[PDB]
Protein backbone atom coordinates (compact mmCIF):
# COMPACT_ATOMS: atom_id res chain seq x y z
CA UNK A 1 0.00 0.00 0.00
CA UNK A 2 1.56 3.29 -1.20
CA UNK A 3 0.33 6.49 0.46
CA UNK A 4 -1.67 4.73 3.14
CA UNK A 5 -1.60 4.67 6.92
CA UNK A 6 -1.00 2.12 9.69
CA UNK A 7 -4.37 0.42 10.33
CA UNK A 8 -3.76 -0.43 13.97
CA UNK A 9 -3.43 -3.92 15.46
CA UNK A 10 -6.28 -6.23 14.41
CA UNK A 11 -8.56 -3.41 13.26
CA UNK A 12 -9.05 -5.30 9.98
CA UNK A 13 -9.97 -8.76 11.49
CA UNK A 14 -10.72 -10.40 8.13
CA UNK A 15 -7.31 -9.64 6.61
CA UNK A 16 -5.08 -12.73 6.23
CA UNK A 17 -1.51 -13.30 5.03
CA UNK A 18 -0.69 -16.11 2.59
CA UNK A 19 2.72 -17.55 3.57
CA UNK A 20 5.03 -19.89 1.70
CA UNK A 21 8.03 -19.32 3.93
CA UNK A 22 7.44 -15.56 3.57
CA UNK A 23 4.41 -13.32 2.93
CA UNK A 24 3.52 -13.40 -0.79
CA UNK A 25 -0.16 -12.37 -0.98
CA UNK A 26 -3.09 -11.26 1.13
CA UNK A 27 -6.62 -12.66 1.36
CA UNK A 28 -9.96 -12.23 3.17
CA UNK A 29 -11.62 -14.57 5.65
CA UNK A 30 -15.23 -15.03 4.52
CA UNK A 31 -16.03 -18.08 6.65
CA UNK A 32 -14.39 -19.81 9.63
CA UNK A 33 -12.89 -22.28 7.14
CA UNK A 34 -12.68 -20.31 3.89
CA UNK A 35 -10.50 -17.54 2.46
CA UNK A 36 -10.88 -15.57 -0.75
CA UNK A 37 -7.81 -14.32 -2.66
CA UNK A 38 -6.53 -13.84 -6.24
CA UNK A 39 -6.11 -16.69 -8.69
CA UNK A 40 -2.58 -15.49 -9.55
CA UNK A 41 -1.66 -16.08 -5.87
CA UNK A 42 -2.09 -19.83 -6.41
CA UNK A 43 0.85 -21.77 -4.95
CA UNK A 44 1.36 -25.21 -3.40
CA UNK A 45 2.18 -25.39 0.32
CA UNK A 46 0.23 -22.33 1.45
CA UNK A 47 -0.01 -21.52 5.16
CA UNK A 48 -2.69 -18.98 6.09
CA UNK A 49 -1.86 -16.55 8.85
CA UNK A 50 -4.73 -15.00 10.75
CA UNK A 51 -4.84 -12.37 13.47
CA UNK A 52 -1.61 -10.83 12.16
CA UNK A 53 -0.47 -7.23 12.55
CA UNK A 54 3.34 -7.34 12.56
CA UNK A 55 4.00 -10.19 10.10
CA UNK A 56 7.60 -10.49 11.24
CA UNK A 57 7.15 -11.10 14.95
CA UNK A 58 4.83 -13.46 16.83
CA UNK A 59 2.63 -11.28 19.02
CA UNK A 60 0.26 -13.88 20.44
CA UNK A 61 -3.03 -13.24 18.59
CA UNK A 62 -2.06 -15.32 15.52
CA UNK A 63 -3.43 -18.56 14.11
CA UNK A 64 -1.34 -20.29 11.45
CA UNK A 65 -3.45 -22.77 9.47
CA UNK A 66 -2.49 -24.75 6.39
CA UNK A 67 -4.71 -24.77 3.35
CA UNK A 68 -6.32 -28.13 2.53
CA UNK A 69 -7.74 -27.06 -0.85
CA UNK A 70 -7.15 -24.16 -3.27
CA UNK A 71 -9.88 -23.66 -5.89
CA UNK A 72 -9.01 -21.21 -8.67
CA UNK A 73 -11.92 -19.96 -10.75
CA UNK A 74 -12.50 -22.44 -13.62
CA UNK A 75 -12.48 -19.53 -16.07
CA UNK A 76 -9.39 -17.78 -14.76
CA UNK A 77 -7.28 -16.58 -17.72
CA UNK A 78 -3.65 -16.04 -16.84
CA UNK A 79 -3.14 -13.87 -19.90
CA UNK A 80 -6.05 -11.42 -19.71
CA UNK A 81 -6.30 -11.78 -15.93
CA UNK A 82 -10.06 -12.22 -16.29
CA UNK A 83 -11.73 -14.13 -13.37
CA UNK A 84 -8.75 -13.58 -11.07
CA UNK A 85 -10.35 -15.09 -7.98
CA UNK A 86 -9.58 -18.17 -5.85
CA UNK A 87 -10.96 -19.89 -2.77
CA UNK A 88 -8.73 -21.52 -0.14
CA UNK A 89 -10.18 -24.02 2.33
CA UNK A 90 -8.42 -24.08 5.72
CA UNK A 91 -7.33 -27.50 7.03
CA UNK A 92 -9.19 -26.70 10.25
CA UNK A 93 -11.58 -23.89 11.17
CA UNK A 94 -10.19 -20.68 12.63
CA UNK A 95 -11.29 -19.51 16.13
CA UNK A 96 -13.34 -16.37 15.41
CA UNK A 97 -8.94 -10.18 16.49
CA UNK A 98 -10.15 -12.66 13.82
CA UNK A 99 -13.51 -12.30 12.06
CA UNK A 100 -15.02 -12.90 8.65
CA UNK A 101 -16.14 -10.17 6.20
CA UNK A 102 -19.55 -10.28 4.49
CA UNK A 103 -20.07 -10.95 0.77
CA UNK A 104 -21.97 -8.22 -1.11
CA UNK A 105 -25.67 -8.37 -1.95
CA UNK A 106 -25.15 -5.76 -4.69
CA UNK A 107 -22.33 -4.14 -6.64
CA UNK A 108 -20.91 -0.82 -5.47
CA UNK A 109 -21.20 2.31 -7.60
CA UNK A 110 -18.47 4.72 -8.73
CA UNK A 111 -17.64 7.16 -6.00
CA UNK A 112 -18.10 4.67 -3.16
CA UNK A 113 -15.26 4.93 -0.65
CA UNK A 114 -13.56 1.65 0.21
CA UNK A 115 -10.81 0.39 2.51
CA UNK A 116 -7.87 -1.38 0.90
CA UNK A 117 -5.37 -3.14 3.17
CA UNK A 118 -2.17 -5.15 2.95
CA UNK A 119 1.52 -5.66 3.77
CA UNK A 120 2.74 -4.78 0.28
CA UNK A 121 5.41 -2.32 -0.85
CA UNK A 122 4.94 1.24 0.41
CA UNK A 123 7.14 3.07 -2.14
CA UNK A 124 6.19 4.04 -5.71
CA UNK A 125 9.78 4.26 -6.89
CA UNK A 126 11.72 1.79 -4.79
CA UNK A 127 11.17 -0.97 -2.27
CA UNK A 128 9.97 -0.89 1.30
CA UNK A 129 7.85 -3.62 2.83
CA UNK A 130 6.22 -2.86 6.17
CA UNK A 131 6.00 -4.95 9.35
CA UNK A 132 2.49 -3.81 10.25
CA UNK A 133 -0.70 -3.73 8.27
CA UNK A 134 -1.24 -0.62 6.11
CA UNK A 135 -4.63 0.84 5.17
CA UNK A 136 -5.96 3.07 2.40
CA UNK A 137 -9.28 4.69 1.61
CA UNK A 138 -9.84 4.99 -2.14
CA UNK A 139 -13.01 5.48 -4.18
CA UNK A 140 -14.34 3.13 -6.81
CA UNK A 141 -13.94 4.74 -10.25
CA UNK A 142 -16.31 4.63 -13.18
CA UNK A 143 -16.05 1.94 -15.84
CA UNK A 144 -15.32 4.53 -18.54
CA UNK A 145 -12.38 6.15 -16.77
CA UNK A 146 -11.05 2.67 -15.92
CA UNK A 147 -11.32 1.69 -19.57
CA UNK A 148 -9.70 4.96 -20.66
CA UNK A 149 -6.72 4.20 -18.34
CA UNK A 150 -6.30 0.62 -19.62
CA UNK A 151 -7.63 0.37 -23.20
CA UNK A 152 -8.92 -3.03 -24.14
CA UNK A 153 -7.78 -4.59 -20.88
CA UNK A 154 -10.75 -4.05 -18.61
CA UNK A 155 -13.42 -6.76 -18.52
CA UNK A 156 -16.81 -6.71 -16.82
CA UNK A 157 -15.20 -8.57 -13.93
CA UNK A 158 -12.76 -5.80 -13.02
CA UNK A 159 -13.06 -2.32 -11.52
CA UNK A 160 -10.60 0.51 -10.91
CA UNK A 161 -10.16 2.24 -7.59
CA UNK A 162 -7.82 4.98 -6.46
CA UNK A 163 -6.69 8.42 -7.55
CA UNK A 164 -5.79 9.66 -11.00
CA UNK A 165 -3.27 12.08 -9.45
CA UNK A 166 -1.27 9.04 -8.27
CA UNK A 167 0.51 8.60 -4.93
CA UNK A 168 -2.11 6.37 -3.25
CA UNK A 169 -2.39 2.79 -4.48
CA UNK A 170 -2.00 -0.95 -3.80
CA UNK A 171 1.36 -2.45 -4.81
CA UNK A 172 3.43 -5.72 -4.86
CA UNK A 173 2.59 -7.88 -1.88
CA UNK A 174 -1.04 -6.61 -1.67
CA UNK A 175 -2.50 -9.04 -4.24
CA UNK A 176 -5.50 -11.02 -3.03
CA UNK A 177 -6.17 -8.50 -0.30
CA UNK A 178 -9.61 -6.98 0.44
CA UNK A 179 -11.37 -3.88 -0.92
CA UNK A 180 -14.20 -3.46 1.58
CA UNK A 181 -17.01 -0.99 1.05
CA UNK A 182 -19.87 -0.43 3.49
CA UNK A 183 -18.79 -3.49 5.45
CA UNK A 184 -18.97 -5.75 2.41
CA UNK A 185 -16.22 -7.35 0.36
CA UNK A 186 -16.41 -5.67 -3.05
CA UNK A 187 -12.98 -6.33 -4.50
CA UNK A 188 -9.75 -8.32 -4.54
CA UNK A 189 -6.39 -6.57 -5.18
CA UNK A 190 -5.34 -7.74 -8.64
CA UNK A 191 -3.07 -5.71 -10.96
CA UNK A 192 -2.09 -2.29 -12.23
CA UNK A 193 0.56 -0.47 -14.26
CA UNK A 194 3.31 0.25 -11.77
CA UNK A 195 2.31 1.59 -8.37
CA UNK A 196 0.67 4.88 -7.50
CA UNK A 197 1.41 6.28 -10.96
CA UNK A 198 -0.64 9.26 -12.29
CA UNK A 199 -3.55 8.17 -14.53
CA UNK A 200 -2.92 4.52 -13.72
CA UNK A 201 -5.26 3.44 -10.89
CA UNK A 202 -5.23 -0.07 -9.43
CA UNK A 203 -7.43 -2.76 -10.93
CA UNK A 204 -9.51 -5.13 -8.78
CA UNK A 205 -11.60 -8.29 -9.23
CA UNK A 206 -15.32 -7.32 -9.04
CA UNK A 207 -16.50 -9.66 -6.24
CA UNK A 208 -20.20 -8.94 -6.65
CA UNK A 209 -20.19 -10.94 -9.91
CA UNK A 210 -18.99 -14.12 -8.14
CA UNK A 211 -21.17 -14.32 -5.08
CA UNK A 212 -23.27 -17.25 -6.27
CA UNK A 213 -20.16 -19.13 -7.46
CA UNK A 214 -18.52 -18.50 -4.07
CA UNK A 215 -21.49 -19.67 -2.01
CA UNK A 216 -22.08 -22.82 -4.05
CA UNK A 217 -18.35 -23.68 -4.17
CA UNK A 218 -17.88 -23.32 -0.41
CA UNK A 219 -20.93 -25.50 0.16
CA UNK A 220 -19.87 -28.35 -2.12
CA UNK A 221 -16.27 -28.68 -0.91
CA UNK B 1 18.48 -15.43 -25.96
CA UNK B 2 15.88 -15.15 -23.18
CA UNK B 3 18.66 -15.81 -20.67
CA UNK B 4 20.06 -12.36 -21.37
CA UNK B 5 16.76 -10.53 -20.76
CA UNK B 6 16.24 -8.46 -17.60
CA UNK B 7 13.86 -9.92 -14.97
CA UNK B 8 10.18 -9.13 -15.51
CA UNK B 9 7.95 -8.48 -12.47
CA UNK B 10 4.75 -8.09 -14.52
CA UNK B 11 1.52 -6.14 -13.65
CA UNK B 12 0.19 -8.40 -10.89
CA UNK B 13 0.78 -7.52 -7.23
CA UNK B 14 1.96 -10.54 -5.51
CA UNK B 15 5.43 -10.66 -3.91
CA UNK B 16 6.68 -14.06 -5.15
CA UNK B 17 10.44 -14.67 -5.00
CA UNK B 18 11.82 -16.16 -8.23
CA UNK B 19 15.23 -16.55 -9.93
CA UNK B 20 16.63 -15.06 -13.11
CA UNK B 21 19.95 -15.54 -14.84
CA UNK B 22 22.15 -12.45 -14.51
CA UNK B 23 24.58 -12.67 -17.41
CA UNK B 24 26.71 -9.81 -16.05
CA UNK B 25 27.31 -11.52 -12.69
CA UNK B 26 27.38 -14.94 -14.26
CA UNK B 27 24.85 -16.31 -11.79
CA UNK B 28 21.18 -16.72 -10.96
CA UNK B 29 19.74 -14.06 -8.68
CA UNK B 30 16.41 -13.59 -6.96
CA UNK B 31 13.82 -10.98 -7.89
CA UNK B 32 10.20 -10.24 -7.10
CA UNK B 33 7.66 -11.64 -9.54
CA UNK B 34 4.11 -10.24 -9.40
CA UNK B 35 2.32 -13.51 -10.14
CA UNK B 36 1.36 -13.15 -13.79
CA UNK B 37 2.70 -12.75 -17.31
CA UNK B 38 6.08 -14.33 -16.64
CA UNK B 39 8.82 -14.14 -19.25
CA UNK B 40 11.17 -17.11 -19.72
CA UNK B 41 14.08 -15.87 -17.58
CA UNK B 42 12.05 -16.69 -14.43
CA UNK B 43 12.68 -19.90 -12.48
CA UNK B 44 11.38 -21.42 -9.27
CA UNK B 45 14.83 -22.55 -8.07
CA UNK B 46 18.47 -21.66 -8.58
CA UNK B 47 19.02 -25.22 -9.89
CA UNK B 48 16.47 -24.86 -12.70
CA UNK B 49 17.96 -21.48 -13.54
CA UNK B 50 21.53 -22.79 -13.76
CA UNK B 51 20.52 -25.84 -15.78
CA UNK B 52 18.63 -23.72 -18.36
CA UNK B 53 20.78 -20.55 -18.48
CA UNK B 54 24.04 -21.33 -16.70
CA UNK B 55 26.98 -19.98 -18.70
CA UNK B 56 25.20 -17.80 -21.27
CA1 LIG C 1 2.80 -11.59 13.99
Amino acid sequence: IVGGYTCGANTVPYQVSLNSGYHFCGGSLINSQWVVSAAHCYKSGIQVRLGEDNINVVEGNEQFISASKSIVHPSYNSNTLNNDIMLIKLKSAASLRVASISLPTSCASAGTQCLISGWGNTKSSGTSYPDVLKCLKAPILSDSSCKSAYPGQITSNMFCAGYLEGGKDSCQGDSGGPVVCSGKLQGIVSWGSGCAQKNKPGVYTKVCNYVSWIKQTIASN
Amino acid sequence: DFCLEPPYTGPCEARIIRYFYNAKAGLCQTFVYGGCRAKRNNFKSAEDCLRTCGGA
